[PDB]
């Protein structure tokens, strides 16, 4: 019959595509079931996130899924709209930190820098511990301590000082009495003072000699009068810069002689002698103290003459 | 009380037992046992704190016993002469390394889960010798900063 | 005959196994339809990035796409060579950070503080505000104040201060005149002058007397001579340091008391006293002024004797 | 029979269903090649890590994977409890930052500013520099320079200041001798010194003049005693304060004059006039400087009277 | 003119009407409606500002008006002795704390997408009751550090 | 010796020639052709350095040579007086921009992978004038801050 040689040969050819789609079946499925995905899991809204990694034919429980790892040099982030390729981490001898591209913005961190206790520390509400700085610039100081700091001229100094604690002197005093030369019971002045200044004064000085009276006495027996002279003698640095002769009357001596810094020390020599009324009255003769003061010797408003 | 016999001179401390007692039992066997003997104060920052009791004169890190829980709760604050226990960074790992405060060092005191520094002694004597101490040049950047260039050695340790 | 029983049976096995590749793509195709992946979509470059999550086998439009979500928790990094696993966040408490053993480099951020207005502020082009701050070493400062500062000895004050917050006196001065007695249409110095200086100084100080003249008289009546006296005692602390007679020609006391730091008050005494010419004829004496100045005792460089 | 009719419609319907097999595994194969996926790798510890996009149904060499990217505005992190949110990055004008929300926490970071060379500074070991900073509270300065900073009242300036570098005078001095008229061979002084302070400090002071002792002198000749007189004169701004005469016994003029702030100049005028013995002797009058120093006027622990 | 009558003392503050129209008119209705009236100053950090006007005596907040924009590109500067208004991280949320500039804080100014802070008054009397109460001792470090230990109460609000 | 001859005085430059010999070639090639004349100090920041030779009057950027390496681990320190090379991110992108050092900038010194800033030359006369250069007021908040309100202008650059 006819209906012997077309409808047979369909049970031929159907097994033929039968074995060849077995084949391909057997190639995909074994690779469907060997293949591990991205298994993405869902929260009670329909939210749809990445869950972890996991045999892509399988189902797990959201447990026992094998961690979301990336391989961290593989990862970059794109613009989808120029292809700019950022990575997501930088390796700096074989240690990976973040891109810093992006880590523009930080708002209330808590910062500490390396050793364990820290140098530096940022608190979240904006207390900032330094403890090795180096800072420039405009600071407001409510405690604390300078060291070694140098304060400049235009820094205002508001506030005290004590009188001690200033490295000049501003004002000192020294004093002296003649030697006496004493016979029987009477004593009279006669002898040498000498009053030296060291000059150690980055300024000018003034030293000045405080009023010096001396003078003699006068003796009337039977009609004759007999002088004790007193004579003082002033040098500086052996010149002489006062010479007086008293008799009853008396004299003065007073002078502010000027001590400019540099100069060397000023010596101011006071000598006092004395002479006898005759060859056996002994001399009736005064002289007060030598009282000298060294000023810082200040020019402006005051003015004499 | 304790003696650390520097290069320096001599520190007297006061030991606060009554508020942390383990910590203080640590340093005081420590000091007892001869441990700090020739160990420099490795880490001088001026205006911040000295650290020592970790190297040994030529850098040479020593072996401590198993470290201390921290006691940094006991209220006692980061003041200048006080010694707190230096550890790293987990938070109960203070072994044998201290330092003194040369300064208020607010930021170090915390009783919380930021645990800070446990202060367990003050400089009761020597405030002179740890002001010397804090000012020495330090130079070796690299490995440690902040290393005195010529070593502050505790010569020893002296118990009372 | 034998294709009857050979060719006609593969149409039942050619059946079953369709049935059973039937069964199979049933239950196949019901899991890659149920499947969600992420979808990787491509650039106008053949870059082929993730652009979000969606069905396997749909195309949507890059689109309604439902976002790339991941769940923080499950997200690690890897180094594939020794197997290290870095989590990407650490929990705080119901707060999420990030791992921060990355973020070890940041370069021009913003970093502003908690408060709002915010105590510490890190401009990116490199403005620091701190405001809040603990700093130690090195400060440079070019504006501020500072409020309870301890300056140390070895800070160089480079710069001037007033004559007054200076807490020492450095030099005082004081004077009185003698109390007059006075008969008839004549008057001579006569009482006592108590110079008192309070011990409130830290320091040394010297009471500088300035001279003190004091002088008698002498009246010759019919060859009779009379001495008008004057008589001048200084007391420190009740001791005498001084004791004078002056009959016609005059006297000059002076001195520098030493004054020692906590030794207590020193008082000065200047009594003055006159004697009359006779029963009759009031005193003619003179006594000048008591002027004393206490200075800060400098005892270095000025020499006397 | 029914063997020719009933399982030879098998091959038909089996023929049928194979074709449309063959349809849908031509619709999904060619789906599934080309399809793009995120390729899953493994190390030699079983570790399933993301290591790159690539074709869904290929192998690759882990190389010529074409990396993970994924595109920056579409990741975002979930919690898969509560649903709740957050972008991985904000994007700040075409720029792309971290999303700030995590970067809550930085350990031992570097920091520098934008400037090439940086204002600001954060070394991992703790150091920091600032140098464009702006600073309150607690500083401890071991070394550097403070140039326009106000220290104010409360802060300790233990430490040594120069005597020069104080704006007031504290003590000045000045003297001049009387102007002396001579005839024959012999002077005597006579005329005027006018010593002026300038009103130009801030506080009160003292002009202390020092003792000034002035005499005439007496000459008895053939029984007749010839006075020679001494006059001193002194006026404080036109007002006189103090008029002498002498005649062989000294008188001597001391005074501390007080010096208000901002009351004016002070002007001291000392005038000497001497008298002749008779209508040919000249006058033998003497007279001592002018010697005035100005103090600062303290008024405390220092009392007479 | 308005005078803050605090404990500390009298603090009279001139408004800047003109640059700001808006904040002064929302901080004069609030010192109208004696809002004011028995706040602290909660926030004291010396060398910075004093922040006060949200915090009744117990430490507890009170009930403002719906916020208003920022003003702070009017071009005044966060001057020593000037007040702006305080606001939360949005931009335009500032509602009724203030805070009076101790010292120059130049980083609180601006009129940009960085808004800064919005000056619109100056102290004119009482700068040194504020300078008394930038000093007073601050202590209170968890829910909000640098509240003054014994509290600065503003008595009453008096506005001329 | 490098005359820079600028509005507010002269500044004398002795350049450290042993130690860095390609930067003081490529400074003095830029210093002998005329490069630096009519060139501001564009970046003055008082208490840090003060930084020029790149833009004209107008706030233009000039031309320069293709840069010069790194020298920076010549151990010359960036210390006051001292002039180093400005660069750009890159380490090797020096060109022709230099600043004077008017403090110890000890954060500035390396020859390491962090090579720092190159120092080449000091001021041996006229600090004064650095110091005068140093304290000009400075307002270009934008795309350059810290650039003098009225330009500090190299007037001539002479060399010997």
């Amino acid at each position: 019959g006819k209906e012997l040689l077309e409808k047979v040969e369909l049970t031929e050819d159907n097994a033929s595509r039968l074995e060849e789609f077995s084949k391909e079946w057997k190639d995909a499925s074994d690779k469907w079931n060997a293949m591990w995905a991205v298994k993405i899991e869902q929260t009670k809204d329909g939210k749809h996130y990445v869950a972890g990694i996991g045999l892509s034919m399988e189902d797990t429980e959201e447990g026992k899924l094998s961690q979301f790892l990336v391989a961290a040099n593989r990862i970059a982030f794109i613009d989808p709209a120029n292809g700019n390729e950022t990575p997501m981490f930088v390796a700096q001898g074989n240690q990976i930190f973040m891109n810093d591209v992006f880590l523009k913005r930080l708002t209330a961190p808590t910062i500490t820098s390396g050793g364990n206790p820290p140098a530096f520390s940022l608190t979240p509400d904006g207390k900032l511990t330094a403890k090795n700085a180096d800072i420039s610039g405009s600071v407001n100081a409510n405690s604390g301590t300078l060291s070694n700091v140098t304060i400049a001229e235009n820094c205002t100094i508001n506030g005290t000082l004590r009188a001690e604690k200033i490295v000049g002197d501003i004002v000192k005093a020294a004093s002296a009495a003649f030697p006496r030369q004493r016979e029987s019971s009477v004593d009279w002045p006669s002898g040498t003072r000498t009053v030296t200044v060291t000059d150690d004064h980055p300024f000018d000085r003034q030293i000045v000699v405080l009023p010096l009276t001396f003078r003699g006495s006068k003796r009337t027996v039977s009609g004759r009068t007999t002088y004790s002279m007193c004579y003082l003698k002033v040098l500086m640095n052996g010149a002489v810069i006062y010479d007086g002769a008293a008799n009853e009357a008396v004299q003065v001596f007073s002078r502010i002689v000027d001590m400019p810094a540099g100069r060397g020390n000023v010596i101011l020599t006071f000598t006092l002698t004395s002479t006898r009324h005759s060859a056996d009255i002994p001399p009736y003769t005064f002289a007060s103290d030598v009282q000298v003061m060294v000023i810082k010797k200040q020019a402006l408003g005051i003015s004499v003459v | 009380h304790v003696l650390l016999t520097t290069s320096a001179g001599n520190i007297e401390l006061e030991l606060d037992k009554q508020k942390a007692p383990v910590s203080v039992q640590n340093f005081v066997d420590y000091v007892n046992s001869g441990f700090y003997n020739n160990t420099t104060f490795h880490r001088v920052i001026p205006g911040f704190m000295i650290q020592g009791g970790g190297f040994t004169e030529q850098m040479q890190q020593k072996k401590p016993n198993p470290p201390i829980k921290n006691e940094a709760d006991n209220g006692l604050r980061n003041t200048r002469g006080t010694i707190a226990m230096a550890r790293t960074a987990d938070k109960d790992s203070a072994t044998s390394q201290f330092f003194i405060n040369v300064a208020d060092n607010a930021f170090l005191d915390h009783g919380q889960r930021d645990f800070g520094y446990a202060v367990f002694g003050k400089v009761v004597k020597g405030m002179d010798v740890a002001d010397k101490i804090s000012q020495v040049p330090t130079h070796d950047v690299g490995p440690y900063q902040n290393v005195p260039s010529k070593p502050v050695v505790i010569l020893s340790a002296k118990v009372l």
